[PDB]
């Protein structure tokens, strides 16, 4: 019935920070339920009933409001509460809330760019992708701008990226320009470049030889 | 299982519903059929989080237990599950104890808006009891 | 014991699929089992629930005549059928249980409505042969193309190279998907010993090794 909205959409903390996620209702709801969801499992009920924690909640979670905003509260922040917290109104018929996505801040680092020329298996099939990894940076802001033959652009990138990583929370990318055969052999400068806090210049990764 | 009428009367008569506190069975089949539409497996959830049971839509905030709601007095002391059933002994025994807290049959919504002041003995016109 | 779900489904649009939930642990006829959608980039929505004891079913208005719910008390079995499946229906479905006693949820069905055929997928090896020294570590790579449906596992040199992996999200193009993975050893390791990377394709039965060669 209601609509819920979450202030705001990612947050980054440190451990032993305090951390408070709002969820706003558009009419009243009488209680509030959140329910936390670590990538790669189903979501755990985690509050209940406003403020009750559900089994296997740490102690440090608490949850309040009433009628129109409620929250979530850490006290110490800790890495295993890098997840997403839902909001649910459980009342004539339920609506959760966008999330928040809770990811640890842990200082800038800089992407290490590299990129490959098509393999001969796919120029055989007549296909040719160049594939660009920016691995292991912070924070995720990366812009990445695809030059050929100079100043350029294209159209078939296709970019993915990976959630923060457990072992050390950096962020890594992967962006894919596929081209025909012919539109490759027609050229000869290939450059990955990349936009990111960390730095004033791009970095730039190529390799300018489809000819030989 | 949908109730029918004259059936639904007939088991209410006999269940003392006739003239109980002093609302005659019109007024109980009447309730029943705009609370639940004779469907004893009838639920509807409310805005705060309990649900309605059975034919005589008898809430689990109040009155009988579902293992969900906050704030579950359980008045009538009954799972809220045994409201459901095909026969209707548990929600008559609970609707008795509804109507006794000096609030009448207002406590039903669908009897206030639907019943309340209508010519409720039509609902037996016709019916062997 | 558990919410043990049915495995993912493949569905064409216009078809019904039924999912199951085996609830088994405890007086099934007793508590309410809920349904609960997830559209990765939507996030949740809440479909409606069934008491199985009774069968009284209550359903969320955007799912009303889209579910049915059904349970089969000999089985502890709960059942979501979903009917004229449209590419919209693609989710991960979720049972689960929200009362006093216990809350637990099951790890959900993935559904796909798509008429797109079953592709094998393409591997073709990621080698830099000139490592301009990006630093001392090598980086190769799998790219993995034009598969049908998902899921993809990559794995390295049979799940030995476990660190310095780094497998995207598959994205989808033209009703196909890419997906690429990175391993990073040290500029000693490659050519020296061998780096192979393990796409295996369960909708097919593509088992495929890639040794990255220069």
């Amino acid at each position: 019935d209601i609509v819920l909205t979450q202030s705001p959409a990612i947050m980054s903390a440190s451990p032993g920070e305090k951390v408070t996620m709002t969820c706003s209702a558009s009419s009243s709801v009488n209680y509030m339920y959140w329910y936390q969801q670590k990538s790669g499992t189903s979501p755990k009920r985690w509050i209940y009933d406003t403020s009750k924690l559900a089994s296997g909640v740490p102690v440090r979670f608490s949850g309040s409001g009433s009628g129109t905003s409620y929250s979530l509260t850490i006290s110490s922040m800790e890495t295993e509460d890098a997840a997403t917290y839902y909001c649910q109104q459980w009342g004539r018929n339920p609506t959760f809330g966008g999330g928040t996505k809770l990811e640890i801040k842990r200082a800038d680092a800089a992407p290490t760019v590299s990129i490959f020329p098509p393999s001969s298996e796919q120029l055989t099939s007549g296909g040719a992708s160049v594939v660009c990894f920016l691995n292991n940076f912070y924070p995720k802001d990366i812009n990445v701008k695809w030059k050929i033959d100079g100043s350029e652009r294209q159209n078939g990138v296709l970019n993915s990226w990976t959630d923060q990583d457990s072992k050390d929370s950096t962020y890594s990318m992967s962006s894919t320009l596929t081209l025909t055969k012919d539109e490759y052999e027609r050229h000869n400068s290939y450059t990955c470049e990349a936009t990111h806090k960390t730095s004033t210049s791009p970095i730039v990764k190529s390799f300018n030889r489809n000819e030989c | 299982k949908v109730f029918g009428r004259c059936e639904l009367a007939a088991a209410m008569k006999r269940h003392g519903l006739d003239n109980y506190r002093g609302y005659s069975l019109g007024n109980w089949v009447c309730a029943a059929k705009f609370e639940s539409n004779f469907n004893t497996q009838a639920t509807n959830r409310n805005t705060d989080g309990s649900t309605d049971y059975g034919i005589l839509q008898i809430n689990s905030r109040w009155w009988c237990n579902d293992g969900k709601t906050p704030g579950s007095r359980n008045l009538c002391n009954i799972p809220c599950s045994a409201l459901l059933s095909s026969d209707i002994t548990a929600s008559v025994n609970c609707a008795k104890k509804i109507v006794s807290d000096g609030n009448g049959m207002n406590a039903w919504v669908a009897w206030r808006n639907r019943c309340k002041g209508t010519d409720v003995q039509a609902w037996i016109r016709g019916c062997r009891l | 014991v558990q919410l043990q779900q049915s495995g993912a489904e493949l569905m064409k649009p216009g078809a019904s699929v039924k999912i199951s939930c085996k609830a088994s642990g405890y007086t099934f006829s007793d508590y309410w089992i809920e349904w609960v959608k997830q559209r990765p980039g939507h996030g949740l929505e809440w479909i409606g629930e069934i008491l199985p004891g009774s069968g009284s079913t209550n359903y969320h208005e955007r799912f009303k005549g889209k579910a049915t719910f059904t349970a089969d008390t000999s089985s502890s079995t709960a059942y979501m059928q979903l009917n004229s499946l449209t590419s919209e229906d693609s989710g991960v479905y979720y049972c689960l249980h929200g009362n006093y006693d216990f809350d637990g949820w099951g790890q959900g069905t993935t559904l796909t409505v798509s008429s797109a055929k079953t592709t094998p997928p393409s591997v073709y090896p990621l080698a830099p042969g000139s490592a301009a020294q990006t630093n001392s570590m090598v980086t190769l790579g799998c790219l993995v193309k034009g598969y049908f449906p998902e899921p993809v596992t990559v794995t390295w040199n049979s799940g030995s190279l476990s660190s310095g992996v780094h497998t995207f999200p598959a994205v989808l193009q033209s009703d196909l998907y890419t997906l690429s993975s990175s391993v990073t050893v040290p500029s000693s390791p490659r050519p020296s010993e061998t780096v192979t990377c393990n796409v295996a394709h369960p909708a097919s039965s593509t088992k495929v090794d890639k040794k990255i060669v220069p």
